[PDB]
């Protein structure tokens, strides 16, 4: 259904396949800059959406975004555990003073 | 001074709320208004940042 | 004075009374734990003072409840089928029943008369409170109205027990005439046009007291039916599934208790708030309460 | 007595059952409006209960006729 | 409850309505002829003096007299239905109240037009520490805004994103209550209003580049979320895709002025279908929308006479 | 020979039952409108009670026919 | 002695269904009247006559019952 | 034998009762619309009263049928 | 008349009462809409009156059948 | 005859009565929508009268069954 | 047939009457929505007539049951 | 050849058929009301509307089967 | 030889059934308004449950009449 | 047989009729909601049919009761 | 004996069926409001189920009355 | 034995039929709200199915009482 718009794009070109991560077929297409913008408009008319993440992951290069996302995924659990621990420690340390 | 004390009570209520604790009545702390504000502000700041 | 009495007249299951005693022991242990009772899906947060007042009210209810249950003679329902603690002339096993209450051929008119007497007494007390308060406030409208409603109710009960009741209407014909004359005289002295609708509403409020005896008989008949079915299906059907049959019957009895006893207790306080308050008014401007300086501590 | 006794009993039962039907029919919309007024404010619960108990006179007269039938029975 | 005893006074008030010639003859006046014709009108019964502000205040008083009573004089499921007819002014008053509480101007700053609840509740809501406490002070039983603001209130203390999400949840709970009623046409009219408001948010946010799914709402039947994204993009073909629905004449338009004009035209045409239901409640909704079209026509003719507008300057205002 | 006192009792019971049914049918909408007015205004509670008690004449006629049947009994 | 009680049964059915219809009319009648009273005290007698209009059915039923009791 | 008069009276009572029930069923919405209209203005009172009282014709026909049964009784 | 004419009159009265019931059931919403139209305008009185009087043939046919039963009696 | 005639008359009366009941049940909403359309426009009165007159086929069928029963009488 | 014939006729009458009752019960909302659609457009008058005639198959089945009863009469 | 059971069987079959038609019409009222509303909404989904309208006839078919069983057991 | 026990049992069954029907008719709108109030908040759930259980006195009186009938048996 | 067969068929007919009445009473609001959802989208026909066929178990149980009656017959 | 036992089961059926009728009557609007409350949030299912299960006490009492009838016969 | 088993079957069928009637009466509003929620969200299908199946306990009890009557039959 999107390959019809890809046939409307660069015909023996627009390298477009969907590899893996079967929760969603990551259809990657590549032709050009401006003709690819027109083809992205035609595919969104056929129904399509770009991987627009928030923050910097949908705002930086994909290798750098993958590195930052992997770093945040490896770091967030110990940080959240320490955050809950220091929060509970501050609560158990100051709740009586706050109550008085 | 009443608005200051009322804002102090509101900040203590929000501090207990962000701490998740509930307002239980107890014997109070006789302290100065700015002194109690100074005691409130550091724990409230650490709690808000956390 | 009365809500525990009508409540004990309502429920006469000594086993359910002991279940309430054990539940009060659990609540008393929660009170001795000095933790506020927190019920999440019930959203019931309770300080220990209200819980202790509830437990004291429960003990005061359970005392007269066990008293009237001994008067009805029913231990966890009709245990006299299995262990004949209650005594009838049909099969005397042990001590006799003051109210047998499985048979209505000798007990129902007495129970209805008891409920009617308690209701008329409470109605008399409420109208007397209304007239005494009208005298205390020196507003003769409310006091004369209570006097006229009381006289109309007395003449109504007299004419009812005369015509629709038994014979020998000579001792009460002048009584009904005097009640009608008191009603007409207070209508002239009041001129409020608080008509026979008001008198009939007061009469229905008086006559509604038999719902106590009704719900007591209903719960007793249900408990006796369930207990007889369980004892039969256990002992007479085999005498081997006594554990299984007794457990299923006790579980169904617990389900029936959880489905019935709340509203059964509720009907007494509903009758109390609907009669003792309403004859005495208790719906005038709601008052202003003591709001002293807090010092929340 | 004969067959007239069960017939009088059936008529008294018809009276009591239809009286309870009319009582619940009056009670339904009245209690709905009272529940709405209670959800408005906690102040008007007394008048709500007064209006709630005002309809039970039909059940009262039905039980009275039932006792009259049982005395005739 | 009784959808007929109110319907009799609704038919009486429907007898009190101005014809199209009352505005067609009003195409040529000089605000003194318009003042005399309004003096003949029942809405000029509150006619205080001369001037545009006196005319608008008299129009507001007449709208309160003839339209405000419909929120009263009813009780029950019919009350729960008819409450969700004059709800835009109430949500506007709540939005101005939230804007004033977050801004800091005086509580007598906004002028607080007439709605459904007591205005004393709105004055008492100027002083409240918690937003949930202000919601409980503003809590009526059948007020949909009270249930909406409380459910939306579990995010923060007072935010503007909270206000916009509260408007979204307000439209959503309005659609939920419209589905939750035994009314064959009120659900359809509310869903038409919901889809029109979705199209209005789309046209107002066309070219903004924001997230359309965060902007799009749920409750409609005339459009699609993919159609919503196509309207978010610069594609008038999606507006041309509206065929067979009530959005018939809304085609080939990109300017939001005539777009919402035709949207209001389609809404009023759907409101004209309310005369088919003489037993339910939609006839009263049609009477309310008719008074609303009369009110827009009245303030329009008032501006035209006070500023001396050309007949061509307002020719696109009385076409339907 | 019987079967006539029971027939009269069945008729009186049906009369009282359908009369209380009509009384409740009136009293439902009556008390609904009255509770709505009382929640609207506590000033008109007496007129609301008057409009509520106005429907009792059907119960009056039904109890009269019941007493007439019992006197025939 | 067979038709002595069936006439009373029919008169009772008449009175009961007449009261049923009278209350069915009186529900909407008194509902609109209480709504008008809640609007203002200025419609007391008109709503009173509107409420009182339904009692002719009860009057005719009482007439038929009195004719039946005269036959009884 | 004598099973004609009681059956005839039973049928006549059923006729009169169901006729009054249908008359009240009409008169409910009739007087409802008339009262809501007269509450709007005191300008169409007699036309509303005519439209309300028009429903008594079925009651008149049922009364004629019951009188015919009484003449047959 | 025995069991024949009594049950015949019983069925005739049943037809008459249920016919008046259906006529009133139609006339309720019919006259309700007509009164709403009269409250809308005092101009369509004739067509509304015609639509109101249209639901009388049920009562007419029921009375004709009752008279046919009376001629059979 | 005898018990046949009264029971046959009762069945014919039941047919006619519940048939007129259903006919009026349709005719209520029929005339309601028709008077609403008449208030909308007088130019649909023919279709309104057609939709009104459409319901009488059940009354015709019940009258046919009643005439067949009277022929059996 | 002096006893079974009247009961068979009573059953056929009950069948025809309740069938017409259900037919009119369907036809009420059917004709209401259809007259609303006809006021919306004359372009769906045929669909309105089809949905109106959709209810008559039950009356046809009841008439066939009555014809089978008359064949058993 | 029952003298009273034959009329009783016809009475029961007639009550069955009549109340079955009553329930079928009670369903078909709201069914056809919503169907005509959607038909006025669109002349596109008329087939599913007719399918839903015909869906209530199974109770009538069961009642006709019961009446045929009663007539066979005459 | 006597079916008066069966007649009394039939009357008691009709009594209990109509009493349960009226109790359910009250409890429908009562629980509807109460579940709406519970959906509003958890504030007045106790008074709502009180008003819900308040309708049980009719079914209680019906059970009392049934038990009186059983004791008469 | 005697009279037990005819009364057995009468009870089976009453069972089947009341069961079909209740099933259609369910199916009314069921199909109303289902046609509303069909008007919402065509992507719900696989659940609307299940919601429609959910009330058929009552008709199945009534048919099983009638089949048990016929087997006892 | 062959009529006394016969009416007893008929009375038990008249008890149980109308009891379940009232049970479903109470269950309808209560379960509708509970489904609306669960559709509002996945947090109010408990009180909804409590109010839904609250109506079955009358059905249990009627089943006990039916057990009393089966003990009687 | 005479008309005993037929009366017992009549009572059992009446119980089952009015039980299915009440079950469908609950299931009407139940499935209406459930189909509205299902069109709102497919994620609420389980709680809707549980609320829909909640009305079948009355049908189970009626089938059990019918089997009890069949054992008595």
């Amino acid at each position: 259904l999107v390959e019809e718009a890809l046939r409307k794009a660069l015909e023996d070109r627009y390298l477009l396949a969907h590899e893996a991560y079967a929760g969603g077929v990551a259809a990657l297409v590549v032709v050009h800059r401006k003709e690819v913008d027109q083809a992205k408009a035609a595919l969104s008319r056929a129904g399509v959406a770009e991987l627009r993440l928030p923050g910097a992951l949908g705002e930086l290069p994909l290798s750098e975004a993958a590195r930052r996302l992997k770093e945040r995924a490896e770091a967030a659990p110990r940080e959240l555990s320490e955050v809950r621990q220091h929060l509970a420690k501050l609560a158990r340390e100051s709740a009586s003073t706050l109550q008085s | 001074e009443l608005r200051r004390w009322e804002a102090v009570s509101a900040g203590a209520e929000h501090t207990l709320s962000l701490l998740g604790l509930e307002a239980e009545p107890a014997r109070p702390f006789p302290e100065g208004l700015e002194a109690a504000e100074k005691a409130l502000s550091p724990i409230q700041a650490h709690a808000e940042g956390l | 004075v009365f809500f525990p009495f009508w409540f004990g007249m309502i429920v006469g299951d000594i086993g359910y009374a002991l279940l309430f005693y054990l539940v009060g022991r659990w609540l008393s242990g929660y009170v001795k734990r000095n933790e506020p009772l927190v019920i999440d899906l019930f959203a019931l947060k309770l300080k220990p003072q209200v819980i202790g007042k509830l437990v004291h009210i429960l003990n005061w209810m359970v005392f007269w409840t066990v008293v009237w249950g001994v008067i009805y003679g029913e231990f966890f329902g009709t245990f006299l089928e299995h262990l004949g603690v209650f005594g009838t002339p049909e099969h005397p096993g042990l001590i006799p029943i003051l109210i047998h209450r499985i048979d209505t051929a000798k007990t129902a008119n007495l129970l209805i008369l008891l409920s009617v007497a308690f209701g008329v007494v409470l109605v008399f007390f409420g109208l007397a409170l209304r007239a005494y308060l009208g005298l205390k406030h020196r507003h003769m409208a409310h006091f004369w109205e209570g006097v006229g409603y009381l006289g109309g109710l007395v003449g109504v009960l007299a004419l009812a027990a005369s015509y629709l009741g038994n014979l020998q209407a000579g001792w009460l014909q002048g009584l009904m005439y005097l009640g009608f004359g008191v009603f007409l005289l207070a209508v002239l002295m009041s001129r409020i046009w608080l008509m026979i609708p008001e008198i009939f509403t007061q009469a229905g409020h008086i006559l509604s007291h038999i719902r106590i005896y009704a719900v007591g008989a209903a719960g007793g008949i249900l408990a006796g039916l369930l207990t007889d079915v369980g004892f039969a299906l256990a002992e007479r059907l085999g005498l081997l599934g006594v554990l299984l049959g007794l457990l299923v019957a006790g579980v169904l009895h617990l389900l029936i208790l959880l489905l019935t006893t709340l509203g059964h207790m509720l009907q007494p306080i509903r009758l109390l708030w609907v009669e003792f308050f309403t004859k005495f008014g208790f719906y005038e401007e709601n008052g202003r309460p003591y709001r002293p300086f807090k010092s929340v501590r | 007595g004969g067959l007239d006794r069960g017939l009088i009993a059936v008529g008294m039962g018809l009276a009591v059952g239809l009286a309870a039907l009319g009582t619940g029919v009056a009670q339904a919309r009245i209690g709905a409006a009272g529940v709405g007024a209670i959800a408005e404010d906690r102040s008007n619960f007394g008048t709500a209960l007064i209006f709630l108990l005002l309809p039970e006179t039909l059940v009262i007269f039905g039980l009275l006729i039932a006792f009259i039938l049982n005395g005739r029975l | 409850d009784d959808f007929a005893y109110l319907n009799a006074r609704v038919r009486v008030r429907r007898g009190t309505l101005l014809k199209e010639s009352f505005f067609q003859e009003a195409l040529d006046l000089s605000f003194a002829d318009f003042l005399r014709l309004l003096s003949e009108t029942v809405y000029g019964g509150e006619l205080a003096g001369q001037g545009l502000p006196d005319v608008d205040r008299a129009v507001l008083r007449t709208q309160a007299k003839l339209v405000g009573d419909l929120p009263r004089l009813v009780t029950g499921e019919a009350r729960e239905a008819v409450r969700l007819l004059l709800l835009r002014n109430d949500l506007h008053n709540l939005q101005a109240l939230l804007r004033a509480k977050a801004t800091g101007r005086p509580f007598e700053e906004v002028l607080l037009l007439p709605g459904t609840l007591r205005e004393e509740v709105w004055r008492q809501a100027y002083e409240a520490q918690d937003p949930a406490g202000m919601a409980q002070v503003l809590a009526v039983p059948g007020h949909p805004l009270a249930r909406a603001l409380r459910a939306v209130l579990r995010e923060t203390q007072d935010l503007a994103r909270v206000e916009a999400l509260l408007a979204k949840r307000f439209f959503e709970d309005v659609a939920k209550a419209a589905k939750g009623l035994d009314q064959p046409a009120l659900r359809d009219y509310l869903a038409l209003e919901v889809d029109a408001e979705n199209l209005r948010t789309a046209f107002k946010l066309q070219g903004s580049g924001l997230a359309p799914d965060a902007f799009f709402l749920k409750g409609g039947r005339f459009v699609d979320r993919v159609r919503f994204a196509r309207l978010m993009e610069g594609d008038y073909a999606v507006l041309d895709e509206l065929s067979g629905t009530p959005f018939s004449g809304l085609s080939g338009v990109r300017d939001l002025k005539a777009l919402e004009r035709g949207l209001r035209c389609v809404l009023l045409k759907e409101a004209k279908k309310g005369v088919q239901d003489p037993l339910g409640v939609g006839l009263v909704l049609a009477y309310v929308k008719e008074r609303e079209w009369e009110a827009v026509r009245l303030r329009l003719l008032a501006r035209r006479a006070y500023f001396g507008l050309p007949r061509a300057q307002v020719e696109e205002e009385v076409v339907c």
